[PDB]
């Protein structure tokens, strides 16, 4: 009597939608305390079988495998937000879950999803309109305010105690990978700002080198290790007789070609190295193999040779030393011999030798010296560094700032609550609803402490009404009503605007689910 | 990294996985951004640089390796010990050449690799027993005792299933309708994979297929015809056993196996007598096992006993062996790592001692 | 139907024949028994 | 005796009903997915691939169906998508209810031949009446009727709320590739506007490009990323290390030539490069790989070179910029030269970053324009949803523009045809008149499904529309009532022009033709033998 | 006629129908070959010839 | 293309290669240069022969083991505005030759301009995203074979229609066989 494959399972109704909202909860409850300057650390077991300790949304969730694929959907939006602007992922997740909770209070009374979505559209419209109406600028012309924003960002992070320190370690690294080509398109490539971490050392040892630091070593004892102005060239050819791509097996008939062939290969190496010796070099690095005949030749001329280097490191060194990578030693030009490095440095940071290319002119690609006590520690510091560079870049492309810690978000809740009553229509109830949902933001911040949330909430809600005192938030370490104009907490507008749009839209899209099927290919 | 450059494939998963996640054919995300589309299609263009059991090219292998686990496997090998496969036999030159490239472009902490025969033996669940490595193009004998392959005990024989098919089509001209074209080579191989069994022997099989003609199987195929009296089927295995069929008159493979076992001390041969498992590559049909059993029993003293072992599926056997060895929990004692690579280079790999 | 069910307990364990062809079945035996005794 | 069939034969109406059962089971399962109030259906693949889908064909295609007639309906839905692309869900429902009516009718003991002939003739009369008695003008609209068509497309889709920007975007995109086929009528290169997508910030953050954006990026940062003026050199020749011929072997007894042959392996490539680089080349597009030799040369020249370039996109861009397809430099004879008279024309090319990744982007291919849309969304699944939505919308609008004819919908056509055909069907007065009556009745499902998906009082509105159409038809004095349909925005009988709800006539014609075809096909099926499986 | 394979055939011509039954009884195979021969000779509506043959058998 | 002088070719078009084994050995760069230039020259010589024969549309049969089409051939034909169709069946030669008039040649020397089949119109049709065909119409040579197309919403309806039409043709073959 059957019709389709027996593996079919179709379900629908309000019950599965409610199950989806409870899944949203069961995600939202996992992260409810890692928010704000006062945070409570969280550890996770890596799905591959490792260990990880983080306190930001996606980094927590990106290492989480789930069933009931809606949880996968929120993991997807978490990764999207993280790679999108790079902060407040926990904020987006908790907002989405709680405001879905609020919307469920509205769906259950026979109401249709469509009117809810229309209210969602009007709500986000008003949110962005008033945010632009409230977004204020700031001049990007100082160390003061930039380091203040860095402090305000990483106060929610563990490196808050070294904030100013980290500030500088961030700031320098930004200014010396910043590059611009062809009279336009200034670029800040974090990949060129390569991160490296070294065992041992103190936390304060962290710094960005005005040059390039690499994990290699010289390739012969004779080649000296100290050069003040390196005549470096960027080789992209293997040091051996070229094979090419043609077929093989020339036919040997006589006794005067074999050793002749060996000698002609030796002389080919001779010429290939001679065209390099000509330009008076100091050091040479290559991405491929090196022949002993060639190293002997460069030894005769006192030149320094380096074996294979990573292509990303190759490009970074090309940016640093001002040389142009060439794969044609026999077509070498005087145009692109590297010059601009402050010192050749061959040291042993630890027990593995490193090469430290200190530079003397404006570089475009760094290696960051990092010192700590465990790979976990250095990894956490790494994540803090990406947060720092991303937020600094956002400020570089946004002269505007909006206070964090819960002030402007209460303010916009109030503003849109006022805006709701102007029109006439039941749609104001779902619309205004999201603002009520918005009121979740400070709760956790207080709930991270355990203070009397009700009085603080009512006080802030009132204060944001008279004389538009829309600048007051909570001092997280104290959990006390304060004005953000003095505490010094500010975040780039990009992160929170992204939070707005992403949370509202995922709320829009998670409502459209009513019917589900499983068991198919 | 449980990547394994097999006979023609590379299979990438993890040690704990039940299988590799990706294959190596030598538009998942290809409609979102296309970043990896170009890289993967370019790597796809590059060919397989391994033939006859010896490495033949080197730039392409690293070219493929870079992409294959930097764009889908999503792994940093700097934080991982490495476990690949290799061609069945090579001198130390290729090993110490591959070490250089691996380190100089990846700098991975540690390494260990092993001969495919060892991986197959592990997959079958044995640490002992010589396996008949009847690989494509060429076959080899690898007597394994406790796991390590003896450098003094590997024999190589040039027989191949390609050669068997060619010799069949060299005596299929005597069958009337010969077969030589690509389609005809394919149909000869298809019939071979359908029926080329062994009962006991040549003349007695031919008698029962011609005198009584009761070994006939009519071929009702779009690409085939009823042209086999039961002769050609059995005519594939016979040259597999008796060299003079092919015109290259030499000793039998059984002779090579027997000598490669006898040159060692008799006691250890007992353990080699224990399993004596086989491997495919040119053999897929039954009748092989008991026939070679009795054939070498003629060469085996009646005072001692011999066993024949042949699993039906051995397709990921090297991968199974690799996964097992990755969890052996003692193989790290034999890892060759940076502590020796940066100290001695390739000299220790050469076994300067002894 | 959209989903399988059963109205009869062991509905797939009992057979059901009908129609004029069903008569044929009886008539089938109607040969043998008669053909049994005609002798 | 017992049949030698060795199989299983079911007779009577059972299998008929079973077809009905099949036509039942899937139908309502996809029922919830068309119309301005169709809600999404979630599908979880066995490998954990959760999906969002609302158009019927995409819904069904991944279901595994073993019942034969249900499979037939499956490919019926697939074809309804592949030629039309709209009404993606309606057709299976229409056919299902048609089968319901037919099988019930035969259960009341009527000859199948009469009803089958009724099916054929009714299909013909219905298509005819659609042709004559609903003619209106689309030249009263234009550049805005396309907007309304896109609105009707997105009605059930995910972006039905933000149509103001997107519809203008898509209509301008259509105008950007508008071609001519027979030199008197327009032509559209379907699937020649690449819609490359990104997990962006929001639906409002997608932008349309008056140009072209590959899935490709600059090969290395050594090349300049913004060429001032674009003279494009498209290639199909593989630029790898040149190999002469697969059937040549070298035999050398004089080693002096030997090393020089090593030179040749480069020279040829190198030489053509100079030729390639002689004409002031700006950008190099090749399907073949590019190696360090060419990379270094192009860096020295500052001209972009991209490998693994696809083929169809390359043809599109070469045509758009006026560039030409090249596989070798040989001219009408053995002379292999490069000509500067065919270089592609464009303003500039940039490796723009969209969200966190860069890609090649072409600016304003000269002498014309081109269309490509960068879909940025909150994630991948919903962005694929816009992908499908906009593909369907472009299919609808290309159907509209190919044949400039359209009629209002939302049951307007449904109710009008039902009223006609029910008040018609006196031309035979026979066993087939009841058939035509059941045709007029069976179209009641479309208002029924729309109302149930909108929670409207179906009977009141259907009675109002039917009464207006009936009084218009039988009393053509106030024929204005024939210009009225049903809109689910507020459950209103309205002139379906202010909303713009408008659908091509050929769509209804074609869907009706295949629906009646399959219905007849099944109604001339009466017995089944289930042969024993192998 | 639904075959054991993944196909299906709507059919009306008698020879076709007779063919798709892969029965084991000789009499039906004889009828199948008769229908084949008739289609080779005439070609149309071999549904009748089987009925005629069976009716003659019943009469005899 | 309209009023095209259609050409059919059945022999190998690929690089000069003997039926029997060989290998062209190159001993220096100059020999490589001559090999390249003479390969180009031979190919263009052939293409110029066919173009000089007044041909308009080319037809290539199917083959294995050094097949009969080259990319350079397509580039030449595009440079001279010529169609081509490749990889056609063996026993269909009679149908095509009788229909169009072009006759098969296994060698360029026997290829002649008089042996061009002239059809009024060779056009490619679309099936609304369901493939592209090539219908040959207005042939000047007397063809004694005809073809007919069938379409339908599925494959079984067209199967039944095909069997019905085949049996109708059998009806008429018996009708003309003898007249009663």
């Amino acid at each position: 009597v059957l019709v389709l494959s027996q593996n079919t399972k179709r379900e629908s109704g309000r019950k599965v939608q409610s199950g989806n909202i409870n899944a949203a909860k069961t995600i939202a409850d996992i992260i409810r305390t890692c928010l704000g300057p006062k945070s409570m650390m969280k550890m996770l077991l890596d799905p591959m079988g490792g260990i990880v300790m983080t306190n930001d949304g996606n980094a927590i969730l990106r290492e989480i495998q789930v069933q009931h694929p809606a949880a996968k959907s929120m993991i997807e939006i978490s990764r999207t937000q993280d790679e999108e602007v790079g902060d407040g992922t926990t904020s987006v997740i908790i907002l989405a879950g709680e405001m879905l909770s609020v919307a469920e209070h509205f769906l259950e009374q026979q109401m249709h999803p469509t009117v809810v979505i229309s209210a969602y559209r009007k709500a986000l419209d008003d949110m962005i309109s008033t945010l632009k109406k409230i977004s204020i600028p700031v001049d990007i012309s100082d160390s003061d305010m930039m380091l203040n924003i860095i402090n305000s960002s990483i106060t929610t992070k563990a490196i808050s105690r070294w904030s100013s320190l980290a500030c500088n370690i961030a700031l320098d690294a930004v200014k010396m990978v910043q590059f611009e080509e062809n009279g336009r398109k200034e670029i800040d490539i974090k990949k060129y700002a390569r991160v490296e971490k070294i065992p041992g050392g103190i936390i304060e040892d962290s710094c960005v080198l005005r040059g390039v630091m690499i994990n290699k070593d010289v390739t012969h004892p004779r080649m000296r290790r100290y050069i003040k102005n390196p005549r470096i060239v960027l080789l992209d050819s293997s040091l051996e007789y070229k094979k090419g791509e043609s077929q093989t097996d020339i036919e040997i008939t006589r006794e005067e070609d074999f050793t002749r062939i060996l000698q002609m290969e030796e002389e080919y190496i001779q010429q290939l190295c001679e065209d390099i010796i000509q330009l008076k070099p100091d050091v040479v690095i290559t991405e491929k193999g090196i022949s002993d005949l060639a190293q002997h030749y460069l030894m005769r001329a006192n030149i320094t040779a380096i074996r294979r280097v990573r292509k990303t490191d190759n490009n970074r060194i090309a940016r640093a030393c001002g040389a142009r990578i060439v794969s044609r030693p026999e077509e070498l030009r005087e145009d692109d011999v590297g010059t601009g490095a402050g010192l050749l440095e061959i040291k042993k940071i630890g027990d593995e030798y490193f090469t430290f290319i200190t530079d003397c002119k404006d570089p475009k690609a760094c290696t960051i010296l990092l010192r700590g006590a465990s790979k976990e520690i250095l990894s956490e510091v790494e994540r803090n560094l990406q947060d720092a560079m991303q937020v600094c870049r956002n400020v570089l492309l946004d002269p505007q700032l909006v206070p964090g810690g819960g002030a402007s978000e209460m303010a916009v809740a109030h503003a849109l609550t006022e805006k709701s009553k102007a029109m006439t229509g039941v749609e104001q109830w779902p619309y205004r609803a999201v603002a009520q949902a918005l009121e979740v933001i400070p709760r956790t911040l207080i709930q991270n402490c355990g203070a009397s949330t009700i009085r603080l909430l009512t006080s802030l809600r009132a204060k944001h009404t008279q004389e538009n005192c829309e600048t007051w938030g909570v001092n997280g370490e104290t959990g006390t009503l304060v004005d953000m104009k003095e505490l010094g907490i500010w975040e780039p507008l990009a992160v929170k605007l992204q939070t707005y749009k992403t949370a509202v839209e995922t709320a829009v899209l998670l409502l459209r689910i009513d019917d589900i099927v499983s068991g198919h290919k | 990294l449980v990547v394994d450059n097999g006979s023609g494939m590379c299979k990438a998963g993890f040690a704990g996985d039940d299988a590799p996640r990706a294959v190596f054919p030598s538009g998942q995300k290809d409609s979102y951004v296309g970043d990896e589309a170009q890289s993967k299609r370019g790597i796809l263009t590059l060919k397989y640089p391994i033939e006859h059991g010896i490495v033949t090219n080197w730039d392409d292998m690293e070219k493929i390796w870079h992409h294959t686990f930097y764009n889908e496997l999503r792994v940093a090998p700097e934080e991982h010990p490495v476990l690949l496969t290799e061609a069945p036999l090579n001198p130390k030159a290729n090993r110490e050449k591959m070490t250089q490239i691996m380190f100089e472009t990846f700098n991975t902490p540690a390494m260990y690799v092993a001969i495919q025969a060892v991986l197959s033996l592990y997959a079958s669940g044995r640490t002992t027993g010589i396996v008949m490595d009847s690989g494509d193009g060429v076959t080899h004998t690898v007597p394994i005792y406790e796991g390590y392959a003896l450098p003094h005990a590997i024999l190589r024989l040039d027989l191949a299933g390609r050669d068997l098919t060619d010799y069949l089509m060299k005596i299929l001209t005597e069958r009337g309708y010969s077969f030589t074209t690509t389609a005809e080579r394919e149909i000869v191989r298809d019939i071979k994979e359908k029926l080329c069994y062994v009962a006991l022997d040549f003349e007695q099989e031919m008698a029962t297929a011609a005198s009584s003609s009761s070994l006939e199987k009519s071929y009702e195929l779009p690409d085939g015809q009823v042209i086999t009296i039961g002769n050609e089927r059995f005519r594939c295995p016979e040259a597999l056993f008796q060299p003079s069929f092919l015109g290259m008159e030499s000793c039998g493979i059984h002779e090579t196996t027997f000598n490669s076992i006898m040159k060692c001390d008799v006691d250890i041969r007992k353990d080699l007598y224990a399993n004596t498992v086989l491997s495919g590559g040119t053999t897929m049909y039954p009748g092989i096992a008991d026939r070679m059993q009795k054939e070498i029993t003629a060469l085996a003293p009646s005072t001692m006993k011999i066993k024949i072992i042949a699993p039906p599926e051995r397709k990921y056997s090297v991968w199974i062996g690799g996964s097992i060895l990755a969890s052996l929990s003692t193989f790290q004692q034999m890892w060759i790592s940076k502590q020796e690579y940066d100290e001695s280079g390739p000299s220790i790999v050469h076994r300067k001692c002894f | 139907y959209g989903r399988p069910f059963l109205i009869i307990k062991d509905q797939d364990r009992k057979s059901r024949l009908m129609g004029l062809e069903a008569l044929k079945s009886h008539i089938m035996a109607a040969k043998a028994v008669a053909n049994t005794m005609r002798t | 005796g017992p049949l030698s069939v060795f199989g299983d034969r079911s007779t009577g109406e059972t299998i008929r009903s079973q077809n009905v059962m099949a036509a039942a089971s899937i139908a309502n399962i996809v029922k919830s997915s068309l119309g301005p109030v169709g809600l999404d259906k979630m599908l979880v693949d066995d490998i954990g691939d959760v999906t969002i889908t609302n158009d019927g064909a995409t819904i069904l295609k991944l279901l595994e169906v073993e019942h034969p007639a249900a499979k037939v309906l499956c490919e019926l839905a697939d074809l309804q998508d592949k030629e039309v692309g709209d009404g993606t869900t309606s057709v299976v429902i229409i056919a299902a209810e048609l089968l319901k009516n037919a099988d019930e009718l035969v259960k009341q003991k009527i000859h199948p031949t009469s009803v089958i002939s009724g099916y054929r003739l009714a299909c013909k009369e219905a298509v005819r009446y659609i042709n004559e008695n609903l003619i209106v003008n689309t030249d009263e609209l234009g550049r805005d009727c396309l907007i309304n068509a896109a609105k009707t497309s997105m009605s059930s889709k995910i972006i039905g709320i933000n149509g103001d920007f997107f519809a203008n975007m898509v209509v301008d995109a259509v105008l950007a590739i508008k071609y001519t086929d027979i030199r008197g009528q327009p032509r559209y290169p379907v699937n020649s506007v690449n819609i490359l997508k990104a997990h962006g910030r929001s639906q409002m953050e997608s932008m349309l490009i008056s140009g072209y954006a590959l899935n490709c990026v600059v090969g290395s940062q050594g090349m300049p990323k913004r060429i001032v003026n674009a003279k494009i050199a498209c290639l199909d020749f593989s630029l790898q290390k040149t190999k002469m011929k697969l059937g040549v072997q070298v035999v050398i007894t004089d080693p002096e030539k030997l090393d020089q042959i090593r030179q040749r392996e480069s020279d040829i490539t190198k030489e053509r490069i100079q030729k390639i680089l002689a004409t002031g080349a700006n950008v190099i597009l090749t399907t073949g790989g590019i190696d360090d030799m060419c990379l270094k040369y192009f860096v020295e020249a500052g001209a972009m070179a991209v490998r693994r370039v696809l083929k169809r996109d390359l043809k599109r861009i070469a045509k758009a910029s006026g560039a030409t397809i090249l596989s070798t430099l040989a001219n009408l004879e053995g002379e292999e030269t490069f000509e500067a008279a065919m270089l592609g024309q464009a303003e500039e090319v940039v490796q723009e970053r969209i969200c966190d990744d860069e890609l090649i982007l072409i600016k304003n291919t000269k002498a014309r324009t081109s269309a490509s849309i960068i879909l940025r969304g909150a994630n991948d699944f919903m962005c694929d949803e816009m992908e499908r939505s906009l593909h369907d919308a472009l299919c609808v609008v290309k159907r509209v523009l190919e044949s400039k004819s359209v009629v209002p919908g939302g049951g307007a056509v449904e109710a009008a045809l039902s009223i006609y055909l029910e008040n018609y069907a006196t031309s035979m007065g026979s066993r087939e008149q009841l058939a035509i009556a059941e045709f007029a009745r069976s179209l009641l499902v479309i208002p029924n499904t729309l109302a149930v998906n909108a929670a409207q009082d179906s009977t009141d509105l259907v009675a109002k529309l039917r009464a207006f159409h009936n009084e218009a038809q039988v009393n053509p004095e106030r024929k204005n009532l024939k210009w009225i349909g049903l809109d689910l925005s507020n459950g209103k009988p309205r002139d379906n022009k202010q909303a713009g709800v408008f659908e091509p006539t050929i769509v209804k014609v074609k869907s009706l033709k295949f629906a009646t075809e399959a219905a007849i096909t099944i109604l001339r099926i009466d017995d089944l033998i289930k042969l024993h499986p192998e | 006629i639904q075959d054991g394979k993944g196909d299906v055939t709507i059919t009306n011509d008698g020879a076709t129908i007779l063919k798709q039954m892969q029965v084991l009884h000789p009499a039906a195979r004889m009828l199948v070959e008769l229908s084949k021969a008739q289609d080779i000779e005439a070609g149309d509506g071999t549904t009748s010839v089987v009925i005629i043959a069976g009716s003659l058998l019943d009469s005899c | 293309v309209e009023k095209a002088k259609i050409g059919l070719i059945q022999f190998c078009l690929s690089a000069p290669k003997t039926d029997m084994d060989n290998q062209i050995v190159v001993s220096d760069y100059a020999q490589m240069d001559r090999v390249l230039r003479e390969e180009r020259a031979y190919i263009l010589n052939l293409v110029k022969q066919i173009k000089k024969t007044g041909c308009n549309v080319l037809l290539i049969q199917k083959s294995i083991l050094r097949d009969a089409l080259s990319d350079l051939a397509l580039h030449f034909l595009n440079k001279m505005k010529i169609m081509v169709i490749k990889d056609i069946e063996r026993e269909d030669i009679e149908f095509i030759c009788k229909t169009i008039g072009t006759k098969p040649v296994a060698h360029i020397d026997q290829f002649t301009a008089d042996m061009l089949g002239s059809a009024e119109l060779a056009e490619e049709v679309n099936l609304n995203g369901s493939g592209k065909l090539l219908k040959i119409t207005g042939c000047a040579s007397p063809g004694k074979t005809v073809t007919i197309v069938v379409r339908g919403s599925n494959k079984l309806v067209i199967e039944e229609a095909e069997r019905s039409i085949h049996d109708a043709l059998c009806v008429i073959r018996c009708l003309v066989k003898k007249r009663a």
